[PDB]
């Protein structure tokens, strides 16, 4: 299912915006607008690739299954396993 | 890729056969008719692409002009380029037409009817041949006048 | 720029592990780690799967003392929408969302976990068809379904349990006609054992629920809506009814055996919450009720022993009061009490494993879990001895 | 949804009759004495219920699977034999009182 | 003399069979 998934992933905190990304970056889905979703998710894709290399540095067998970045202004989510790339815009608190 | 698709489809059909369902052969025949129609359409597309390529990877055919005992000669002759072109078009056709059939003789072993299964009729085939008859003709034309120079030896000082 | 590859990979549903891990991690992501006596502990009321809906059963996962299965009958709010609603609610992190959902085409009367495997869930429905669900797999449809046959259960099924250990297990189930049937967790399509329970002159017993003596397989105890308790040996030297009880006047809804095991053997004590406020205590060796429970009238649903305290149990009244009964300190006055807000028709109660907190169903679907006072949560050898002497009282 | 008159198959058994039995099954032990004709009817319905419920669930499942089949017409030709044997058993049964 | 498959298994649409058996029930 698709709509139920996004609905439950959004209403869990009244999230500002989430789209489903099953491909390597460049998502065409949108929740608020096309640019701020697509370009930001592509940059996140590049960075999670680099982080995958970063975590494989210490040992190639390790993989990143989950990434949080809770900063002063944004709380950005992703749960990569092979191609599932979450994006979440949310308040820091 | 076509052979692999056919192999998997035939494996699925055999899996249905071993389960001892009802009324298999007529279903097999209908699906074979549909798959041969699709094969004919795809053959049409490939043949037209090959034809416009002439006018799809094509091998480059080359032949030379030489001279011996002071006679102009070709190696190989123009009809040899003709026959190589025909062979290559046959190989391109065989890419699709050599595919096996689906079943529960030679024609029955692997499907050779797509030419009659042609969506547009023999026209797409015929025009292909036309390109051949085009190209070769032009070739010999450009040969002919040039070959005329050999006359120079046949006359003596 | 893709336009269809993402669209078709979204259409193609390879999201089993995707969705499973996303659910198990985002409810975790509810955590706010931003750098800038009785008492309610957690109230859960799923608006989507419990709007004007009566809890049908409650179980706590023995393998996972954080997982609860709750059921639901058909919804009169809408018949078109799925009727048998099964919910799995978790103790991992606070969240309004249910952890898992499940649908059964018939109204679900009871459900429980399986002791044999820590992930399968088995539930009896109103059509008398045992329904199997796999928690690890993300599906809404029943995984397996027992045949609706003459030999198998046909009348509505209200009690299903797993007996034996994880290599000698057996799934026992009752039909309100009185058929007992034993299945295996590996195959749910043929009754390994089956017989119509009968008391005398070939008349059956309209069994509503049963329990079994703690730590023991076979020789179960069942209750009848007719108003009688029966002890029936599953196989023994002769299956069927072994003992009939004077019992209680009205229908007997909830029945349970003592579960707390200590320096004394109290596994012979039954609690039965009948329909007359009368949560009766007795023992299998005595045909008469041991002590009569009376504080009001009109339908106490049920009662279950606290597995940690040998003389303490929880019973709920449909008017809207759950009250904790100690027997050692008090014989008659409620040692603990509470009324759920809204004064609703609280249906089912389940002690969590190891005790220390309780789970409460409701006719409105708002299930509430909450702990117990430390001074009354914990037992002691004094408790067992004084319980034995209170048994010697009468 | 269709202008035609559909000859939908049903089962000659009201699901509510067992309900009545239960009333008797409850009232008999309540001390109330019911007419013996009602007792016999309720007993017969109670003992005959499993056959009726099995038959009705079977026919409902058959109707659902056959409508699912005819939804995808490409498979009815293969399923024809099974549908024939099912219809044959139905034909044998319908004659029974 | 290569034999060909005979008549295939027929469908006998549910409506016709139901109508025939409704008639048979009416006449019985």
């Amino acid at each position: 299912e698709v709509e139920e998934t996004l609905k439950r992933l959004q209403s869990q905190k009244g999230v500002q915006g989430i789209i489903v990304v099953n491909t390597e970056g460049i998502p065409i889905k949108s929740t608020m607008d096309n640019p701020t979703t697509t370009q930001y998710a592509s940059l996140m894709h590049s960075f999670i690739l680099k982080a995958r290399s970063t975590v494989r540095d210490i040992d190639p067998q390790n993989d990143l299954t989950f990434l949080r970045i809770r900063s002063k202004k944004n709380e950005i989510m992703v749960a990569p396993d092979k191609d599932y790339f979450l994006i979440v815009i949310q308040n820091p608190t | 890729t076509f052979s692999e698709i056919l192999n998997r489809v035939q494996k699925a059909v055999d899996d249905l056969n071993l389960h001892s369902y009802s009324n298999l052969p007529i279903w097999v025949n209908k699906l074979d008719m549909e798959i041969e129609r699709i094969l004919g359409v795809r053959l049409q597309a490939g043949l037209r692409a090959w034809t416009q390529v002439l006018l799809p990877k094509i091998k480059n055919v080359v032949h030379e002009l030489r001279i011996t005992n002071q006679v102009i000669y070709l190696n190989p002759p123009i009809e040899e380029c003709r026959y190589k072109l025909y062979q290559e078009m046959f190989a391109w056709k065989m890419v699709v037409l050599s595919l096996p059939r689906i079943q529960s003789t030679e024609e029955e072993k692997f499907y050779r009817n797509a030419l009659t299964r042609m969506p547009d009729g023999p026209v797409a085939l015929e025009e292909s041949y036309s390109a051949v008859m085009g190209i070769v003709s032009e070739v010999e034309q450009y040969v002919k006048v040039w070959l005329q120079y050999q006359c120079l030896w046949d006359m003596q000082a | 720029l893709t336009e269809e590859e993402k669209q078709q990979i979204l259409h193609s549903e390879e999201f089993l592990s995707f969705f499973d891990h996303s659910t198990r991690i985002v409810e975790r992501a509810l955590s706010e780690q931003i750098n800038i006596k009785l008492s309610l502990n957690r109230q859960f009321f799923d608006e989507r799967w419990s709007k004007h809906r009566v809890v049908s059963c409650l179980d706590w996962s023995s393998q996972y003392p954080e997982l609860l299965v709750a059921s639901y009958n058909n919804n009169e709010d809408a018949p078109h929408e799925p009727d048998g609603v099964a919910l799995v609610w978790n103790m991992k992190y606070k969240k309004t969302t249910p952890e898992y959902v499940f649908h059964c085409q018939s109204a679900v009367m009871s459900a429980t976990f399986a002791k044999f495997h820590p992930n399968l869930v088995v539930g009896g429905t109103y059509s008398g068809q045992i329904v199997l669900w796999d928690n690890r797999s993300n599906k809404r449809t029943p995984v397996q379904r027992t045949p609706l046959s003459a030999a198998a259960h046909t009348h509505p099924v209200y009690c299903v349990n797993v007996v034996g250990t994880q290599n000698a297990h057996n799934l026992i189930s009752i039909s309100t006609d009185g058929k007992i049937c034993s299945w295996s967790l590996d195959m749910l399509s043929h009754p390994q054992d089956s017989m119509e329970l009968v008391h005398k002159q070939s008349k059956a017993v309209a069994v509503t629920s049963m329990s079994f003596p703690v730590g023991d397989v076979n020789n179960f105890v069942v209750g009848s809506e007719e108003g009688s308790v029966y002890t029936a040996c599953r196989h023994g030297s002769k299956a069927g009814i072994s003992e009939m009880f004077e019992g209680h006047q009205g229908p007997i809804t909830g029945i349970h055996c003592h579960a707390a095991v200590g320096a004394v053997d109290f596994s012979h004590l039954f609690v039965t919450s009948s329909f007359d406020w009368t949560v009766k205590l007795w023992t299998t060796k005595n045909n008469k009720p041991l002590y009569s429970f009376e504080d009001n009238a009109d339908y106490v649903y049920d009662v279950m022993w606290s597995p940690t305290h040998p003389a303490l149990f929880a019973c709920v009244d449909g008017m809207g009061r759950l009250d904790l009964w100690n027997l050692n300190n008090d014989t008659e006055v409620p040692t603990a009490s509470i009324s759920v807000e809204g004064n609703p028709a609280l249906n089912r109660v389940r002690w969590t494993h190891s005790g220390r907190e309780i789970a409460v169903g409701d006719s409105e679907g708002q299930i509430v879990i909450y702990d117990v006072g430390e001074q009354i949560a914990v037992p002691r050898n004094d408790e067992w001895a004084r319980f034995g002497r209170t048994l010697a009282e009468i | 949804g269709r202008t035609g008159n559909v000859l939908k198959l049903k089962v000659n058994f009201l699901p509510e009759i067992i309900t009545l039995s239960k009333e008797v099954r409850n009232l008999k032990w309540l001390g109330f004495r019911v007419p013996l004709a009602i007792v016999n009817k309720a007993h017969q319905a109670n003992q005959l219920y499993p056959f009726a419920i099995s038959l009705i669930e079977s026919v409902r499942t058959y109707e659902r699977t056959c409508e699912k089949v005819e939804e995808r017409n490409t498979i009815s030709l293969l399923v024809a034999g099974l549908k024939k044997e099912v219809q044959a058993l139905i034909a044998e049964g319908i004659a029974l009182v | 003399r290569k034999l060909v498959h005979d008549k295939e298994l027929a469908a006998e649409d549910e409506q016709v069979f139901l109508m025939k058996q409704q008639s048979l029930l009416a006449k019985q």
